[PDB]
């Protein structure tokens, strides 16, 4: 349930090919961005980042959970169906 | 007379298995209608 790993906007770079190691059987790859992320207070800055760079991104907005009308009371509701048959 | 010394509910005695639920039914005809929440339950 913790939110504190969704303040921050990040930077990415698309997966490429990993294989198995003929010897060992370990994930080998020939990516060197493969583990590169980057940490952006806010899309604007990432975004700035990007286009220094030179690399083409994608942005995706920053989804917030909706605010919710929670209410104890409505468990036990005279006559709508919000009422609990167990606690 | 005035008398102190002797239980006067001994009535109970005689109770048997379904003496509750007798009364409960004997009652009915006495209530008032009851209110209705506009279905038949909560999951309708």
């Amino acid at each position: 349930s913790g939110v504190n790993n969704t303040k921050k906007w990040k930077m990415e770079f698309d997966t490429r090919e990993r294989w198995e190691n003929p010897l060992m059987g370990w994930a080998s790859t020939a990516d060197p961005l493969s583990n590169l992320v980057l940490t952006f207070s806010t899309k604007e800055d990432a975004v700035a980042f990007a286009e220094k760079n030179g690399w083409s991104y994608d942005v995706e907005e920053r989804k917030v959970p909706k605010p919710k009308s929670k209410s104890y009371g409505a468990n036990f509701s005279w006559n709508k169906r919000t009422r609990v048959s167990t606690k | 007379p005035f008398d102190n010394t002797t239980y006067k509910n001994l009535q109970h005695h005689d109770y048997s298995t379904y003496t509750f639920l007798d009364l409960n039914l004997d009652l009915s005809k006495f209530r008032m209608p009851q209110p209705s929440s506009g279905r038949e339950s909560p999951r309708h």
